[PDB]
């Protein structure tokens, strides 16, 4: 039993290097000033917006540049940009969870939707310490002051992702226990409109026990951790529907904004 | 036409 628990761990950690270019181990090295790769440009105001501005990653038609005359909808754009990648990413690993591909093909789809959200949130706190947040696959850092110094209602759009991450990140993760995690979180029985709950039901318990598995291994002396991160799974889905709240006012009020289809897709009825 | 069923399917 344990020999094929211990199995799985591995199975989704590698996975999960294979998946996620910037790990927890990469960004804490960056953020720690542990590497020997030039420090990250900090974003911390107008100006300093102004030259780091080029460094992020967007690609379209015109330059981000020149998307908004409002800063807020430039940086509102970048998140959008790297949400679209990063999908594409949590994609790709839950192909490597097993049992995932044979689940009825609409499941999987559902079992995306409601997941990519939670599972965003949780690898942007690997991105995060209490002052900001990095950027453009950790060749920039934005903090957290210039991030709520946007105008309504833009301003508070981050500030519950720094605060989940600052509990989050009490818990002293590392990326084999996030992989068990974030496979957990996928593969939730309970999303809206599963047509076959029971299979993912199955994969999930079994992923639970890997998962308690590794964290009394990981972390012998942290007690109640998996009850502790359970409760962060809860947590997740509450930050979710904030942000979709606040998005549904973003819409209302400017429409100088634009959803990429994808994240579109996401978003109806959720 | 599902986006993600699209990458799902992908190589
Ligand atoms: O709420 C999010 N996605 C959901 C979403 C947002 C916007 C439009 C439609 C859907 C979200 C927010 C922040 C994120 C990420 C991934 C990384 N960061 C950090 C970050 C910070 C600053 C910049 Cl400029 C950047 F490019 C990236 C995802």
């Amino acid at each position: 039993e344990s020999a094929d628990l211990r199995a799985l761990a591995k199975h989704l950690y590698d996975s999960y290097i294979k998946s996620f270019p910037l790990t927890k181990a990469k960004a804490r090295a960056i953020l720690t000033g542990k590497t020997t790769d030039k420090s990250p440009f900090v974003i911390y105001d107008m100006n300093s917006l102004m030259m780091g501005e080029d460094k992020i990653k967007f690609k379209h038609i015109t330059p981000l540049q020149e998307q908004s005359k409002e800063v807020a909808i430039r940086i509102f754009q970048g998140c959008q940009f790297r949400s679209v990648e990063a999908v594409q990413e949590i994609t790709e690993y839950a192909k490597s969870i097993p049992g995932f591909v044979n689940l009825d093909l609409n499941d999987q789809v559902t079992l995306l939707k409601y997941g990519v959200h939670e599972i965003i949130y949780t690898m942007l706190a690997s991105l995060m310490n209490k002052d900001g947040v990095l950027i453009s696959e950790g060749q920039g850092f934005m903090t957290r002051e210039f991030l709520k110094s946007l105008r309504k209602p833009f301003g508070d759009f981050m500030e519950p992702k720094f605060e989940f991450a600052v509990k989050f990140n009490a818990l002293e993760l590392d990326d084999s226990d996030l992989a068990i995690f974030i496979a957990v979180i996928i593969l939730s029985g309970d999303r809206p409109g599963l047509l076959n709950v029971k299979p993912i039901e199955d994969i999930q318990d079994n992923l639970l026990q890997a998962l308690e598995l590794q964290l009394k291994l990981n972390h012998p002396e942290s007690s109640q951790l998996f009850a502790k991160l359970l409760q962060k799974m809860t947590d997740l889905r509450q930050i979710v529907t904030e942000h979709v709240q606040l998005l549904q006012v973003i819409k209302k009020t400017e429409t100088d904004m634009s959803l990429h289809p994808l994240l579109q897709e996401i978003y109806k009825d959720l | 036409p599902s986006l993600l069923k699209k990458l799902l399917l992908a190589p």
